[PDB]
């Protein structure tokens, strides 16, 4: 799930840099445990 | 898209403002420079070479690929307060009093410092050191009789023009040497006593140089962006300016002079 | 209400009154000045701390709270008798001959007197000595080279700008310094014997001062008022005028010197 | 009394932060010092 993004713009004078940065919340799960198992040797 | 590009009308304010002669001592007296984007190498290095292989002497290539190439500077500064912007003029000339001084200074650095090729000034630019350039010395006891020799080891064809650089601490001294030899009313008049124009005198440098600083010293300065920007926690602004810059040396019309 | 603003198409021929450089003997040829009511601090404290942070120095708060503060100011004379003002142009410029003078004459007591933060100048302009805002000295037998040694322990930045101030009971020394070790031709020419901007010379001061008067003492004046008055049993007026005035000092850049 | 007022607005990106921020000037002061007094035991 994405649940929103926000996007913005700015400088950086000292290093002339622009950031262009972007930031957002998500979170992922497994509904269940016995769905996704492991193997190993 | 958002960026804006400085207006060119704009532009040519900051080109004659990086390069000024206004300022009392400095190279930048007889030293050549310019603003024109076009050039791409020392415009006079045809002339030069074959006046100079009507002697034994000619061009060894002490600076490799003789196109330029595109160094980078950088300016940075913080008004106190708004309240240095609530009005202009007080503004308008502080700032030219600032890059003038900055600029001037900082390519004053890269040439003549004892700094020689590492240390304080960048590694980015190290090789620029006349030290580090490899000029040949003169020596003699007597820095009167000293100088005369090297003025005179110049090519004649452009020994006319040629101009001497030389540190307080050795301005004191020769004066000294006169006047046990006599000459102490011609003394005081240096251009007189040896045949030259536009000595210098400064305290940044270190050794006495000789050479046809005019022809010698080419450079170039252009101007990129200038950005403004408002800081609401003080009350300060943050003004800059970032440019490029390069530069060429002629090591065979100068002459190092290192007296004991 | 019976009072009368003055006009401010009239306020600017006193602004310029206040401040003028047309006299020969004074620091106002040096020193920073304005007339600008906006500015509240010193324009270029912040490029000036920074680069002295390039070095080993940086700033005392030697003088409290930058923001500057009211101080005032206060002149009165007695024209002798109508018939001066019975004509026109010889009263003018008798007037302007005076303030100039008076006020001119006033900021120098209270920066250069002995008097030394008590007597004759009020207690409330009492800090404002130079000796008592805590400069620190130098020594030497010969005056020649005891000075050398105070320009030079100068941030080399600011270096290139620098005067010096001299008492003539000062002035009539070194040139018999100097004889005894030739120069007697460079002498009279200070400029060029010690590398350094508009030398000063007068007789209200005391000791020797070096430092960039040029951003070290910042100031600013203001008129309010001028009134006028006839009195009728002597045949007189009562002319005067009152303003305010302010000033600051940056102690690092300056050095005080004192020979023996 | 208050002389005159200063606000701004501003955005801190790297932390996402907004600012809003005032400054203005004063000064208080008693005209006599002699109509106050202060009791004690």
């Amino acid at each position: 799930n994405y649940d929103g993004t926000t996007y913005d713009t700015d400088k950086d004078v000292k290093k002339g840099e622009y950031l262009f940065v972007l930031t957002a919340w998500y979170d992922q799960q497994r509904t269940l445990d016995s769905a996704f198992r492991i193997a190993k040797a | 898209f958002n960026i804006q590009e400085l207006p060119t009308a704009r532009k040519e304010v900051f080109k004659e403002l990086l390069v000024n002669r206004e300022l009392p001592q400095t190279l930048r007296d007889v030293i050549t420079i310019t603003d024109d984007e076009h050039v791409e190498s020392i415009p006079a290095l045809s002339y030069i070479k074959d006046k100079l292989a009507t002697n034994g002497i000619e061009l060894s290539l002490n600076g490799s690929s003789k196109y330029f190439d595109r160094r980078e500077g950088h300016i940075y500064t913080e008004v106190a307060d708004s309240v240095v912007h609530g009005s202009d003029r007080t503004l308008d000339d502080l700032l030219k009093e600032i890059f003038i001084n900055e600029c001037v200074s900082y390519e004053t650095t890269l040439l003549l410092d004892k700094n020689n090729a590492s240390g304080l000034i960048d590694k980015d630019n190290q090789d620029l050191s006349l030290y580090n350039q490899g000029i040949k010395e003169v020596s003699n006891t007597s820095m009167y009789d000293g100088i005369k020799q090297a003025m005179k080891d110049i090519p004649q064809t452009f020994r006319r023009k040629v101009s001497v650089v030389m540190n307080t601490e050795h301005h004191d001294k020769l004066i000294k040497e006169l006047a046990q030899m006599g000459l102490g009313t011609l003394a005081g008049d240096l251009t007189k006593l040896f045949n030259v124009s536009h000595v210098v005198v400064t305290d940044d440098a270190q050794d006495i140089f000789v050479g046809d600083f005019g022809h010698a010293i080419y450079a170039k300065y252009e101007p990129i962006m200038y950005n403004k920007k408002k800081q609401a926690l003080k009350g300060v602004y943050q003004f800059a300016l970032n440019y490029v810059f390069d530069i060429k040396i002629v090591p065979e019309l100068l002459r190092i002079v290192k007296v004991k």
